């Protein structure tokens, strides 16, 4: 059972640096090359570099030279990649991966043989500042209120960074819940909506509450969504 | 970067091939091409290495070849579950690796659907906070390509519009949403606002009005 354990999601301002760690387990850390790669929107898979954990010798992609540094602490079996002068181009998911076995007899540093992958580290580069959402009710129609079914929801507005999660009635209500992926607005803030379809015969008696969790700002709001 | 076609399509059971074109310095140089399959939400998966070899556990429906400066991944017995992004990587000269832009595989023949559109007016509470957002939620459409236009009364409105790219739902149709931001005075001073959603076969329009 090999597992590559990476550090958690990071949010950075343009111009800042980020350092991601990777602690591989399930094999001997100094026996295999470590590579760093990323998946960035509209750029595909990009190779940052390789590091030999035995010697600390590294090589960087030519488009990363001068702004990425790879190091390791063998005493804790941990690899690090630091990327400097971040811009929106650097918003991506970064992966530590295992590469070829390290031999004294031949150079396999550049074998693109990535058997095992870390869980990925999201870095988001933005000038936006952390902010909890405003939560507004999306009331069911005056018209759908008549037996049958009605759609109602919560508008989770102007928050940063991702993610927010939404449940309904503390997770007691799951059937017919659709939470939409957030939109990233021109302000750099996100908004999303979550809607649930309920029998319209139920509106007014049965209480509907959307539970919005925005952990990055340490806020939760439980918002009642009522007719009218 | 190595160049891959952005999109490849096939019907179930059929064979498709994904190309990966480099130069004499990378792909054509050595037999060091690998392929990775990426289902978003999961880490990419090792499929092929050294041009044509299989890692343990990988289905032999995927096969790899190389001619000149171009590597190819071939997928046989094509299944809907093969829908993914596929990336090639190669030794890139000077002890480096170079990777491709990726190729999205689409499996043809999947159930199509018109978008369902739900449009909410600004809430009383938001107005009372001196703000106004119209919310247009769009779901169940396939294929996953839609254009969303807003109108104030009967005329196009572009200012204050934010629209998401479509994203796949659990049932393999798509969902998107669009938001129109107004001042409360703008909301109240108009006859109506509409969200109109054009899909390949139809346009669906929903309208709301401050006079409710
Ligand atoms: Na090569
Ligand atoms: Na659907
Ligand atoms: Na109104």
């Amino acid at each position: 059972q090999v597992q590559l354990v990476q550090s958690g999601a990071e949010v950075k301002n343009p111009g800042a640096s980020v350092k991601v760690s990777c602690a591989p387990s399930g094999y001997t850390f100094t026996d295999f090359y470590i590579h760093w790669v990323r998946l960035a929107p509209g750029q595909g898979l990009e190779w940052l570099g390789w590091m030999n954990p035995k010697t600390g010798r590294t090589n960087q992609g030519q488009n990363f030279q001068g702004r990425v540094t790879m190091t390791r602490d063998t005493s804790i079996g941990t690899a690090y990649m630091e990327l400097r002068s971040l811009t929106s181009d650097d918003t991506a998911v970064y992966y530590c991966v295992t590469g070829a076995w390290i031999s004294d007899y031949y150079d396999s540093s550049y074998y693109p043989n990535f058997d095992h992958w870390g869980q990925g580290t999201l870095v988001t580069v933005s000038g936006a500042s952390t902010k909890g959402p405003s939560v507004f009710p999306l009331a069911p129609s005056s018209k759908s209120t008549s037996g049958g079914t009605a759609a109602l929801g919560c508008l989770v507005k102007d928050y940063f960074p991702e993610p927010v999660t939404v449940s309904w009635n503390s997770g007691a209500l799951t059937s017919g819940v659709h939470t939409f992926p957030a939109v990233l607005q021109s302000s750099g803030l996100y908004s999303l909506s979550s809607v649930v379809t309920v029998p319209s015969s139920s509106l007014g008696t049965q209480t509907y509450i959307c539970n919005v969790n925005h952990k990055p700002s340490n806020t939760k709001v439980d918002k009642r969504v009522e007719p009218k | 970067v190595l160049t891959q076609p952005a999109s490849v399509s096939g019907s179930p059971g059929q064979s498709i091939t994904i190309s990966c074109t480099g130069t004499i310095y990378d792909v054509g140089k050595f037999d060091l091409v690998s392929w990775y399959q990426h289902h978003p939400g999961k880490a990419p998966k090792y499929l092929i290495y050294e041009v044509k070899k299989w890692p343990s556990g990988v289905s032999h429906r995927f096969s790899g070849s190389k001619s000149g400066n171009t590597a190819s991944l071939t997928i046989s017995g094509l299944q809907v579950e093969d829908e993914a992004d596929y990336y090639c990587c190669s030794f890139g000269g000077s002890a480096a690796v170079v990777c491709g832009g990726g190729t999205k595989v689409t499996v043809l023949g999947q159930p199509k659907g018109a978008p369902s559109v739900t449009l909410f007016p600004p809430s009383s509470e938001e107005l009372q906070a001196n703000k106004a957002t119209l919310v247009c939620l769009i779901s169940d459409f396939y294929p996953g390509a839609v254009t969303v236009a807003w109108k104030a009364d009967s005329s196009p409105v572009k200012a204050g519009v934010e629209t998401t790219t479509p994203s796949k739902q659990s049932n393999n149709k798509y969902a998107a949403s669009s938001y129109l931001s107004l001042t409360p005075e703008q909301w109240k001073s108009h006859r109506s606002y509409s969200c109109q959603v054009t899909h390949e076969g139809s346009t669906v329009e929903k309208t709301v009005a401050p006079t409710e």
